[PDB]
RNA sequence: GUGAAUUUACUUAAUCAAUGAAGCGGAAUUUCUAGCGUUAAAGUUUCGCGAACUGAUCCGCGUUGA
RNA sequence: GGACAUGGGUUAGUCGAUCCUAAGAGAUAGGGAAGCUCCGUAUGAAAGGCACGAUUUUUCGUGCCUAUCGAAAGGG
């Protein structure tokens, strides 16, 4: 409680002492490639976005997308290394002159690839198909729901691209597909067909056919409402 | 067949001498302290501006922002003296030199340097003993009716600012020159404007006057608007003609 | 495969798909500079019709002429 | 002298010892004093009648 | 946790420059040195000014070559002669050539120096 | 281009004005004088110009204005 | 003989150039143009710095703010 401590208050009105640092993100004089990312955000918002396209907005929930991601993880397709330490394996099985056919398994592992996906949806041997919600050119996957919806392939639209790339030992993956598992995993794979459908594919619909964007803002909407309630 | 004087004023020899001049007569950037309260600056010093009629003020204000002085350079107004404090914004007071928007400022105020919308720095009345006259407000729509030097009635945005008082210098046009030599010395700090050669003095391939064996047009000297940049000489769209 | 809709999709391009997409990408490109690269072909399928193999030395740029 | 030629000068040789000696003249700064002095008592003046 | 910007201004932020470490040098064996002192002094001047610059003035004329400065002209005469010099001044002949007055010391002699050059 | 009942409105496309793209939209709730104003500090909570939290509200975030 | 021939002759820390900027030239960012090239000079640019720290999850944190050329009479 020494006396020579004092307050000396400083008063930051208009014309008082020099103003304290403050923040000033919403200020900042950005750069151009993040002026893009950011008005290319708001004209998704503020445009009608057409509903074969609005239809990736609406996209699968929290505990659906982390069931179907652990269905997943049990069926990551085979590494490069492991590749090739079994076909080490195998060709020492051939050396020693047994059978290299029986010695393996059928591999159990999900699908990926757009042609390949594409194609399998097609044949009707898909039995889950997981989109990303992000793909950049948006007509590689755009005509995917209807294309699954017209072969009774069950399918779900999940967040980010990168997360179906890492399943498959990927950077990007636009679409896996799912077409076998195991006994242990028919009930887990069927409640997950069931969800997906209920909540996604049967539910929306009316949704899909529906036009997306058209969300003003974020102060012209407090503009509208304040003219509305006067 | 030669380009006129007219046409090559685009530039060159024709530019402004610019050399001499004491930087540009603007008002404060609209900031957030002139927009909600005031800003009060210090008169240091009142300048010739050659080439311009009137005298210009450097105005020392406060950045709110940062430890520095911020010297503004104004148009001076009549009475403006060294050392004295001029208050720039909302809240200012309506004294002579007091930058006020224009919304803030009674009808009939004698206002100058006044800013043709909200933000551009002073456009209107800024030559020596000329003002902007506040006709009306229209509170409805933000805006306020003002008459121009030229006798103009003008909308300008409520928020649009101006310098209250008439800008120094004036009966600067009363004297006569008396001399070519007094001209020159004018407009040598200027441009080169001067002097003029009459259409009339000149041959056929030089002006729309030149040629005969008499000095005289020979057609119209009231020109149309659609007319070619090597037309538009005379009198340009003149709706009416002669003195009255 | 998908080429085959993308193909039968970029026929459409008086569609509302389309012509939203037009909209947003016109405007990005010309927010871009005239001259700039492609990380990507924006039509996969029509540069890999013309030529384009997407392995280590191909390379996409986009210019917008007047 | 000469700008250049001022740097071989020693330190009382280009100021005045007093409050901005070889800045401002003698009567400037005593203004400078007065002024701040006197305007500081009015803020303080201002401050009393405004605060009640 | 949100960056707070307090400038309003974006500055492109400072990223690693790692040093050149090439995978082979440009050059397979570096020049010698250019300007050696066998090609920095070129000959002396044996003219009667010249002489009379050497029995007065303790100063030895030399033609110099034209890269040749005075500190590169002090060390080849050091180097070359042995002889330390106090003082070199030099001009570009109207015919082109670099001409070096090499003041010697009082140590040494520039009548001797120039007998054993063999030109005096 | 988007709406609301030829009639009104909106802004994201384009146009214009300003700047160092500082205080925009919501909610919570400095004028007797030619002076100086920076390099926080008191307050609170941990542990000396070491910290933190406020001093200096929150939220949206579309740099503002036409 | 300013001609012809033969040699010789111009020595700088202090005198200038070099340095600075002037009017003005002129890259860069960008935008035009079939192009040669044009416009543009802090502009619609991510246009660079400086300081503190027992060493910080031994994978860096916390703060603070414009080329060049162009004067042997200009400046120095």
């Amino acid at each position: 409680k020494n006396p020579l401590f004092v307050s000396r208050p400083r008063s930051f009105g208009i014309g008082q002492d020099i103003q304290p640092k403050r923040d000033l993100s919403r200020f900042v004089k950005w750069p151009e490639y993040i002026r893009l990312q950011r008005r290319r955000k708001i004209l998704n918002l503020r445009l009608k976005v057409p509903p074969a396209i609005a239809q990736f907005q609406k996209t699968l929930d929290k505990n659906t997308a982390t069931q179907v991601f652990k269905l997943l993880n049990k069926y990551r397709p085979e590494t490069a290394a492991e590749k090739k330490q079994r076909l080490v394996a195998e060709a020492e099985a051939v050396a020693n002159g047994k059978s290299a056919q029986d010695v393996s398994k059928k591999p159990y592992n999900v699908k990926y690839g757009l042609n390949h996906v594409v194609a399998l949806i097609e044949a009707k041997k898909a039995k889950l198909v997981l989109i990303a919600s992000d793909v950049d050119p948006i007509e590689l996957v755009v005509f995917l729901p209807a294309l699954c919806k017209k072969m009774g392939v069950p399918y779900a639209i999940v967040k980010n691209k990168a997360r179906l790339g890492t399943v498959i030992h990927q950077k990007t993956a636009a679409v896996l597909a799912v077409t076998e598992v195991r006994e242990e995993d028919k009930n887990e794979l069927a409640s997950i067909v069931s969800a997906v459908d209920a909540n996604f594919s049967a539910k929306y619909d009316e949704s899909r056919r529906k036009w997306g964007g058209g969300i003003m803002g974020g102060k012209t909407q407090a503009l509208l409402a304040k003219r509305a309630k006067a | 067949g030669r380009v006129i004087r007219a046409q090559r004023k685009s530039g060159g020899i024709f530019q402004a001498h610019t050399r001499l001049r004491k930087g540009a007569a603007q008002l404060r950037t609209l900031d957030f302290a002139e927009r909600h309260g005031y800003i009060r600056g210090v008169v240091q010093k009142i300048i010739h501006d050659p080439g311009r009629g009137a005298p210009l003020a450097k105005v020392a204000f406060r950045n709110p922002y940062h430890y520095r002085t911020d010297v503004e350079t104004f148009v001076a107004t009549e009475g403006m003296y060294t050392g004295q404090f001029v208050y720039c914004g909302k809240n200012a007071a309506l004294t002579v030199g007091n930058v006020l928007p224009v919304g803030e400022m009674p009808e009939g105020t004698i206002i100058s340097n006044v800013e043709e919308k909200a933000g551009d720095r002073g456009a209107l009345g800024r030559s020596s003993g000329n003002y902007v006259i506040i006709v009306g407000h229209d509170v409805d729509t933000g805006k306020t009716r003002v008459k121009l030097p030229s006798g103009a009635k003008k909308v300008v945005p409520s928020s649009a600012r101006g310098v209250v008082g008439i800008v120094a210098g004036g009966g600067r046009i009363d004297k006569p020159l008396l001399k070519a030599g007094r001209a020159f010395h004018k407009y040598r700090v200027k441009r080169n404007c001067w002097p003029r050669t009459r259409g009339v003095a000149m041959n056929p391939v030089d002006h729309p006057h030149g040629g005969g064996n008499h000095q005289h047009v020979g057609h119209s000297t009231t020109v149309p608007r659609q007319s070619a940049p090597g037309q538009k000489v005379g009198l340009i769209a003149a709706r009416r003609t002669g003195l009255l | 495969g998908a080429y085959k809709y993308l193909e039968e999709l970029a026929k459409k391009k008086q569609s509302d798909v389309n012509l939203f997409l037009s909209r947003v990408r016109a405007w990005e490109y010309r927010q871009m500079n005239v001259i700039h690269r492609a990380s990507r072909p924006s039509r996969p399928d029509k540069a890999r019709r013309l030529g384009y193999k997407a392995k280590q030395g191909y390379v996409i740029y986009r210019i917008r002429v007047r | 002298l000469r700008p250049r030629e001022f740097a071989r000068l020693s330190h009382n040789k280009k100021t005045v010892q007093r409050a901005y000696g070889g800045c401002l003249s003698a009567n400037a700064v005593k203004d400078r004093i007065v002024r701040a002095f006197l305007i500081e008592e009015q803020k303080i003046v201002k401050q009393k009648l405004k605060q009640l | 946790a949100k960056k707070v910007r307090t400038s309003t201004t974006f500055r492109r932020p400072k990223t690693l420059q790692l040093s050149r470490k090439p995978k082979y040098a440009r050059k397979s064996v570096a020049h010698a040195p250019r300007l050696d002192e066998y090609k920095i002094i070129v000959n002396p001047i044996n003219s009667e000014s010249a002489m009379k610059k050497i029995e007065d003035d303790n100063t030895l004329v030399f033609h110099v070559h034209l890269k040749a400065n005075k500190f590169t002209i002090k060390e080849a005469v050091r180097k070359l002669y042995s002889v330390e010099p106090v003082k070199i001044n030099t001009l570009i002949r109207p015919n082109g050539t670099k001409k070096a007055f090499v003041k010697l010391s009082a140590d040494a002699d520039a009548l001797d120096v120039a007998n054993r050059i063999g030109f005096l």
